[PDB]
C-alpha cells in the first residue's frame, strides 16, 4: 500500500516530464525550420538574426537534455520501487545505460551558434557533371533534429488511459498482457487504422518534402527540386511507386529521403488498401439482412420465370394446334430459352441458400445444445 | 493512506470484480470474469489462486486484500510470482517439497549444490520448502 | 536536341 | 398512419427532384465539354456561339440550383414529419446549413458568359523554361463542374429498392441496420464488385484524360499531352503505376490529376486483383465434387503404383534366379523407384483425405447432435 | 500444413519445456550466488549478482509467457477435433 | 541396431564435409571479389599479384571439388545402408548422376590463371552509341561463382536440430512428415519470417549492386553505373519498382540483374507487407482484453449519453413553462441531437457485443459439452 502512493506519484512526474520534453523538442525543430528557411534569403549565416535564432535552438536543447536526464532519474526511482531495490546501481545495466546515452546523443544534435562551413561537392543528375559549393555545417545538423519525433511515441504511451488505469491493469494481469509501446500501436491499428495511416502519410509528406528541399538547394540553380511544390511532387510519385523520373535529387541526402519514402510507401499503400477493403465488407448483421432480401427477390423471380415457362409452353401448343410452322418454331425457341432462364434463377437461388446455411451453422449448433440441456 | 483518485479507481476495479456489491469477491465472480476473458479456469485452480492473497483465510477477497493484490500486480514484473513458478518447475513430483535429488538434477542442465541445500534448510527438516526458496531468493 | 527529352537522355 | 401517407408523398417528390437535378447537372457538364473543345477550334471566346453556349451552362445552373434548394426544402419538410416538429427552425442545425451551402457552392461554379482572361505562367517539363500565355478564366471554372457528379450517388440511393421498401425497412429494423449511402456502397461491392470497379476505372479514364488535355493545352505546342490519346496514354500508365516518364504534364492542373489517378489506381488495381482472385476459387459445392473425383483418381493411381511394385519385385526375382547380375541390378533400381513412387501417391492420397475431413467437420458435428436428440 | 503445424508445435513445446528448466535453474543459481557473497560481506559482488538475478527472473518470465502463448495456439487449433471426441462419448 | 551406428557416423561425416565445402566455397568467392576490385586499378591482369591471387581461387576450387565428390560418396554409402544395398551401382540413377554433375559444373566455374581477353561490344543506353572494349574473360567466370551459395542451404538443412534428432524423427513419422529442404524453409518462415526476408533483401542488395558494378565498369566512362553507390541506388528502386530511369545499365549483364531484382522485389515487398500486417494484429488474448475495456467504456458512455437526453429534455420543459420561444427551440434541437448521439453509442455497444459473442462461440460450445458429461 505504501508503494502504491510512490508509484503513482513517480508516474505523474514522468508523464509531466514527457510533456515538457515534447514542448522543447518540437520547439527546437520549429525554430530550426524557421532559421533554415530564413537564413537562405532573408539574412546570412554571419548575421545577428542567425546568432539569436540558433541560440534559441541551443537554449532549448539544454533544457530538453535536462528534462531527459530528470525523466530517466524518475525511471530509476520507479525501478527501485517496483523491483524493491535500494541502490540505484542495481538498475544501471548495459542496456539501460546505452539507451540513456542514445537519447542524449539524438537530442543533442542541433545547429551550434557560429558560422562554420564545409565544401559540399555533388554531381547533378542526368549529366553527372561536378558541382562544388560551400555549404554551412548547420545543414548536416538540422536534418538529424527530426529524430526527436521519438518523444511523440513516449507521450502517446504515457498519456494512454489503459497504461495506468487500475481496471485495465487488473484485467490485463488475468490474461498476462504486457502494456508496452507495441500494445498501444496494435490497439491504434484496430480502433482507427485509417486515421493513423493518413496522419502518418501526410506528416511524412511534409517532413520528407522539406528535407529534400533543404538538401537540394545548394546544388540547384534551376529551382527544380529546391521548390517546396517540386519536392512534394517528387515525394508523392515515389510514395505511390510511379517514378516518373523527370525530377530526381542531385545529392545523396535527397536520394536517401526518396529511398525512405519508397520503402514506407510500398507498405503504407498496401496497408491502406486492406483498411479500405475491410470497411467495404458487409458486417455479420448486414449480411443476414442482404441474404434475407435476396431470398425474397429470388423467390419472386422464380414465380415469374416459371410463369414464362408455362406461358410459352401453351403459346407453342396454341399455334401448333393452329398449324403454323413458323409460329410454333418461334415459340419453341422461346420455350427452350425460358426453361434455361428458369434453371439459371433456380441454381442461383440454391447457391444463396447454401451461403445462408453456411453462415448460420455454429449458431444452430448452440440451439441444439441448449435443447439437450 | 492512498489519495482520493487512487482509492476511487481501485474501488472501480474492485466493483468490476464484484458484481453483487456485497464487498467481497466470491470465487464465482472471479470465475465468471475469467470466463468472460476467454479463459476456462477450473474450481481447483480458482480456489488456489484466490487464497494466494487472502490474508485472513475467510475464503473471499475484500477490499484490503484486493488492494494488496493490486500493489503486487501493478508493477510490470512481479518477483514473487516468478519465484513461485521457478519453485513449481523445480518440484517435479508436485508434493510441495523439492528434495535434494531434485536440487542436484536441476543443476545438470556436487559440493555447490550441497552447500545450497545446507544454507537453504533453515529449519533443518532435511528438505527445501517454498518459504526456504523465497528466503534464498531474497 | 529539338526537345528537352533528347537533351536530358543523350547527356545521360 | 397519417404520417405514413405524407412520408411516402415527400419521398416521391425528393426522388423526382433528384432525377431532374441530375438531368440539368449533367447537361451543364456536357455543354461545358462541347464549349471547351470548340472554343479552342471553331470559334473564339468573343464569338456569338460562345455567348450562346455559355448561357446554356448559366441557365442550367439556375435551374439546377433551384432544384437543389427545393430538394432540401423537401428534406426539411420530411424532417418535421419524422421528428414530429412544427417549426422548420428546429431542423436548422450548423451541420445541415453548412452542407446546404456546400452543395450550392459546388453547383454554382460554371463558366460565366463574357470574355475574361488571366495570365497563366507555367514552367515546362524537362527544360523548366517559363511559358506565359493569356488563358481564359473559364478553364478554372470548368474543371470544378465535374464535382456535380455527387448527384449520381444521391440518385442511386433514392432509386434503390431497399431504401424505401416496407419489406426491407421492417427487416432492417430487427437487425438495427442503417440504410444510408454507405450501406448501398457495401451492397454494390458484394453483388457486382467487378462492374463497379470497371465502370469507375473507365469513367475516371475519360474524365481525367480530358482534364489533363484541357489544362495542359495552353502550354503545349508540340501536341504531346494536349492530345486526347496522348493524355489517355499518360493517365493509363499512372493508373497502372508504370510511370515511363516520356510525357509528364507541364502545369499544376495536369500534375494534380496524375497524382489523383495514381492514388486511385493504387487501390483500384489492388481491389480488382482481390475480386479476380475471389472468383477463381472453387465454391463449397464444387470443392466436394473436385475432392470426390480426386479421391477416385488417387485410388486408381495406387492400384497401378502398387502393381508396378510387385511387377518389378518379381522381375527382380526372375533374373536373380537366372543369375543375370546386370539384369537383376537394373530391376532392383526399378523396384526401389517403384516403391518411392508408391509412397508418393500414398502420401498425396492421405493429404487429400485429411483435407476432406477438414472441410467436412462441422457438418459431421450437426449429424451427431441430431442423433442425440 | 495442418499436419506439419502439429509437428512444429509439438517440438516447440519440448524446446520451451527445456528452456524453462534452464531459465529457472539460473534464477536459483544467481539467487544463491547473491546469498553467498552477501554472507561474505562483499558489497560489489552482491550488487552484481542482484543485477544478474533480476535479469534471470525477467528471462524466466519471457520464456514462461512465450510457452503460454504456444499453448494457447495449440488449444485454439485443436478445438473442433476435441469437440468430435466429446460428441462420440455422448452417443 | 547395427545400421543405427553406421547411419549416425555417416551423417556426421556428411555434416562435417558440408561445413568445409562452405568454407572453401565462400573463400573462393571472397578472393574473387578482392581480385576483381584490385585488378581494375591496383594492378593489371598480367601482373604477378593476379597470377598469385587466381591460383588461390584455383586451388580452393580443387579442394572444394574434392569435398563435393567425397560428400556424394558418403551419400551413396548412406543409401546403401538405408535401402539395404551392397552394390553402389544400385544408387546410380539418371537423376542423381545429373545432380552430381550439375554441382561439379557449378563449383568449377572460376577465373583460370592467365591473361585472356575477348571483345565486348555493347550499345550504350539512351544515346545507343556503340562502345567496344577488350574485356577480360575472367569477368564471365567470376559472376557464376555466386552460384556456390547453394551450399548455404545444404549447411542450414544438415545443421538443423530436427533433421537428425530422434525425438523429432519419431514424432514426424507419426504424422508422415518429410524433413526435406522445403520443411526447413517453411519453419523458418513461421518462426522468423521478418529476419529471413530482411537478411535475404540485404544480401541481394549488396550482391546485385556488386554484380551490376562489375559488369558496367567496362562500358562506363563517367562512373555512373560503375560506382558502388550508383549501382546500390540503381538496384534499390528496382526492388521497390519505382524505376526512375535516370540510371539504367548499358550492358545485358546489368540488365539481367535489374530484371532479376525486379522479380525478386515484386514478391519480397508483398511478403514483407504480409508479415508486417500480421504483427500489427492483436492476439486472441489481447482482443479479449481490448473488448473488455471497450465494453466498460461504452457502458460509461451510455450513462453520460442518456443523462444528456433527460437533461436537455427537462431544460426544454423548464423554458417552455417559462414561455421562452427561442430558448425552447434551442433546447429542442439539443434534445434531438442528444437522442441521436445516444442512439449512436447504443448501436456501437451493440456491435461490440456481437463481436464479443462471435469469438466466444466455439469456446462456449465446449462448456455445454462438459456439462452433458
Ligand atoms: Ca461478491
Ligand atoms: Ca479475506
Ligand atoms: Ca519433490
Ligand atoms: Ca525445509
Ligand atoms: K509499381
Ligand atoms: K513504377
Amino acid at each position: 500500500l505504501g508503494a502504491l502512493r510512490r508509484r503513482r506519484a513517480l508516474f505523474e512526474k514522468r508523464k509531466r516530464l514527457s510533456d515538457y520534453a515534447l514542448i522543447f523538442g518540437m520547439f527546437g525543430i520549429v525554430v530550426m525550420v524557421i532559421e533554415t528557411e530564413l537564413s537562405w534569403g532573408a539574412y546570412d549565416k554571419a548575421s545577428l538574426y542567425s546568432l539569436a535564432l540558433k541560440c534559441l535552438i541551443s537554449l532549448s536543447t539544454i533544457i530538453l537534455l535536462g528534462l531527459i536526464i530528470v525523466y530517466h532519474a524518475r525511471e530509476i526511482q520507479l525501478f527501485m520501487v517496483d523491483n524493491g531495490a535500494d541502490d540505484w546501481r542495481i538498475a544501471m545495466t548495459y542496456e539501460r545505460i546505452f539507451f540513456i546515452c542514445l537519447e542524449i546523443l539524438v537530442c543533442a544534435i542541433h545547429p551550434i551558434p557560429g558560422n562554420y562551413t564545409f565544401t559540399w561537392t555533388a554531381r547533378l543528375a542526368f549529366s553527372y557533371a561536378p558541382s562544388t559549393t560551400t555549404a554551412d555545417v548547420d545543414i548536416i545538423l538540422s536534418i538529424p533534429m527530426f529524430l526527436r519525433l521519438y518523444l511523440i511515441a513516449r507521450v502517446m504511451l504515457l498519456h494512454s488511459k489503459l497504461f495506468t488505469d487500475a481496471s485495465s491493469r487488473s484485467i490485463g494481469a488475468l490474461n498476462k498482457i504486457n502494456f508496452n509501446t507495441r500494445f498501444v500501436m496494435k490497439t491504434l491499428m484496430t480502433i482507427c487504422p485509417g486515421t493513423v495511416l493518413l496522419v502518418f502519410s501526410i506528416s511524412l509528406w511534409i517532413i520528407a518534402a522539406w528535407t529534400v528541399r533543404a538538401c537540394e538547394r545548394y546544388h540547384d540553380q534551376q529551382d527544380v527540386t529546391s521548390n517546396f511544390l517540386g519536392a512534394m511532387w517528387l515525394i508523392s510519385i515515389t510514395f505511390l511507386s510511379i517514378g516518373y523520373g523527370d525530377m530526381v535529387p542531385n545529392t545523396y541526402c535527397g536520394k536517401g529521403v526518396c529511398l525512405l519514402t519508397g520503402i514506407m510507401g510500398a507498405g503504407c499503400t498496401a496497408l491502406v488498401v486492406a483498411v479500405v477493403a475491410r470497411k467495404l465488407e458487409l458486417t455479420k448483421a448486414e449480411k443476414h439482412v442482404h441474404n434475407f432480401m435476396m431470398d425474397i427477390q429470388y423467390t419472386k423471380e422464380m414465380k415469374e420465370s416459371a410463369a414464362r415457362v408455362l406461358q410459352e409452353a401453351w403459346m407453342f401448343y396454341k399455334h401448333t394446334r393452329r398449324k403454323e410452322s413458323h409460329a410454333a418454331r418461334r415459340h419453341q425457341r422461346k420455350l427452350l430459352a425460358a426453361i434455361n432462364a428458369f434453371r439459371q434463377v433456380r441454381l442461383k437461388h440454391r447457391k444463396l441458400r447454401e451461403q445462408v446455411n453456411s453462415m448460420v451453422d455454429i449458431s444452430k449448433m448452440h440451439m441444439i445444445l441448449y435443447d439437450l440441456q | 493512506q492512498l489519495t482520493e483518485e487512487q482509492i476511487a479507481e481501485f474501488k472501480e476495479a474492485f466493483s468490476l470484480f464484484d458484481k453483487d456489491g456485497d464487498g467481497t469477491i466470491t470465487t464465482k465472480e472471479l470465475g465468471t470474469v475469467m470466463r468472460s476473458l476467454g479463459q476456462n479456469p477450473t474450481e481447483a485452480e480458482l480456489q488456489d489462486m484466490i487464497n494466494e492473497v487472502d490474508a485472513d483465510g475467510n475464503g473471499t477477497i475484500d477490499f484490503p486484500e484486493f488492494l494488496t493484490m493490486m500493489a503486487r500486480k501493478m508493477k510490470d514484473t512481479d518477483s514473487e510470482e516468478e519465484i513461485r513458478e521457478a519453485f513449481r518447475v523445480f518440484d517435479k513430483d508436485g508434493n510441495g517439497y523439492i528434495s535434494a535429488a531434485e536440487l542436484r538434477h536441476v543443476m545438470t542442465n556436487d559440493e555447490e549444490v550441497d552447500e545450497m541445500i545446507r544454507e537453504a534448510d533453515i529449519d533443518g527438516d532435511g528438505q527445501v520448502n517454498y518459504e526456504e526458496f523465497v528466503q534464498m531468493m531474497t | 536536341p529539338e526537345t528537352a527529352l533528347c537533351a536530358r537522355r543523350c547527356q545521360q
